[PDB]
C-alpha cells in the first residue's frame, strides 16, 4: 500500500537511535516541539545536537522528554490524541487498536525496538512502545500514550521489557 | 512646604498609575478591527 | 491561479509602504477603519494624507494603528477571526497554518516586507506579519493575529524581526 510507503519516509528523520557502548538499544522520536524517549534504555543519543540537553525523567511514566533545538523544528512529525477503532501503522508491520489493547501477533517486535512511534493512516503519532506480553498467539504492547491534556501510560499484565 | 510637596507628589503618582492602568486595560480594543468594547467596561474606564 | 490574482487584487491599493529616507523599509495595511502596522518598522509613509494621523503605539504587540480617513475607507480589506487547519495565501507564495503556526518555506520571506498581511481562500486578511523564525527548511512566522475579541501576538521561539 501507501501507508507503509509514507510512514517510512516520515520515520526516516523522526528517529534518532541511542547507542550503548556502540550497541543500539532504543530510539528517540522528534514529535511536536519535544524530543522524547523511554527511560529504561541507556546510552547516548547518536545525534550530535541532541546529545547535550537537560532531559526531564519521570519514573512513573517511564518517559524522558526535552525541548528540541530551534534549528531543527521543521523535521518534526505530527501528534494526536484521538485513537478510534481500526488499524495503525508501525515500523515492523501493522498494528490494530481494539478494546483498549494494542494487539500484535507474537514474534513481531524484538527487545530492542522500544521507542518506535505508532502512526495512523495520516502519519500522525499516537503512541510509543515500551514492551510486550504474549497472550497465546498474540502480544499486547506496554505503551505510553496521550490524551487531550496529559500523557498516559497503559501496561498489560505480566509484560516483558524491550 | 515639605509636606505639601510630598502630598502633591503622592497625588500625581497615584493619578498617573490609574491613567496607565486604564490605558493598558482599554488599548487592546483600540487595535482590533472589530472594536466591540463592552459597554460596562466603557462605563468604568470612560471608553468612547 | 485564480486565488493568487484575487489576493493580489485585494492588496493592489490596500498596502502603503513606510519609507525611510526615500527607501522602502516596511508597509502598512488598511482594514476595518484601522491603519495597522508594526510598531518597530521605522520611517514615514509616502502619503501625506496618511502622515497627519495620531497612532496609538503598543510595545506589547508591536502594533500601532490609527483611524482611516473616510476618503479611502472603501479601499479597505476585510477581516476574519477563525483559522481552520489548511492553506492560506501570501504575497510570496503560500503559507500553511499547522498546529497554530504560520509556516513558509525557507529562503522565501526576507526582512523588509514585514508589514504585509496574510489572506485566506475567501480573500480576507487573517493576520499581519512581523517576523519569522528561521529553522530547517520551513520558516516559522512571528505573527500578530486578532482573535474574535482581542489582538493576539503569536511568536515562535528564536524568531527575529523582518
Amino acid at each position: 500500500g501507501k501507508r507503509e510507503r509514507m510512514c517510512m519516509k516520515i520515520e526516516n528523520d523522526c528517529i534518532f537511535e541511542v547507542k550503548h557502548e556502540g550497541k543500539v538499544t532504543g530510539y528517540a522520536c522528534l514529535v511536536g516541539d519535544k524530543v522524547m524517549k523511554p527511560a529504561h534504555v541507556k546510552g547516548v543519543i547518536d545525534n550530535a545536537d541532541l546529545a547535550k540537553l537537560a532531559f526531564k525523567k519521570s519514573s512513573k511514566y517511564d518517559l524522558e522528554c526535552a525541548q528540541i533545538p530551534v534549528h531543527m523544528r521543521s523535521d518534526a512529525s505530527k501528534y494526536t490524541h484521538e485513537k478510534p477503532e481500526g488499524h495503525y501503522n508501525w515500523h515492523h508491520g501493522a498494528v490494530q487498536y481494539s478494546g483498549g489493547r494494542f494487539t500484535i501477533p507474537t514474534g513481531a517486535g524484538k527487545p530492542g525496538d522500544s521507542g518506535r512511534p505508532i502512526f495512523d493512516n495520516k502519519g500522525r503519532v499516537v503512541a510509543i512502545v515500551l514492551g510486550g506480553a504474549n497472550e497465546g498467539s498474540r502480544t499486547a504492547l506496554s505503551v505510553v500514550t496521550w490524551n487531550k491534556d496529559m500523557v498516559t501510560r497503559v501496561t498489560p499484565e505480566g509484560s516483558e521489557e524491550w | 512646604v515639605g509636606m505639601s510637596l510630598l502630598a502633591l507628589i503622592s497625588i500625581f503618582a497615584s493619578c498617573y498609575m490609574l491613567v496607565a492602568a486604564r490605558s493598558k486595560c482599554l488599548t487592546p480594543y483600540a487595535l482590533t478591527p472589530g472594536a466591540a468594547v463592552p459597554w460596562t467596561l466603557g462605563i468604568l474606564c470612560c471608553a468612547p
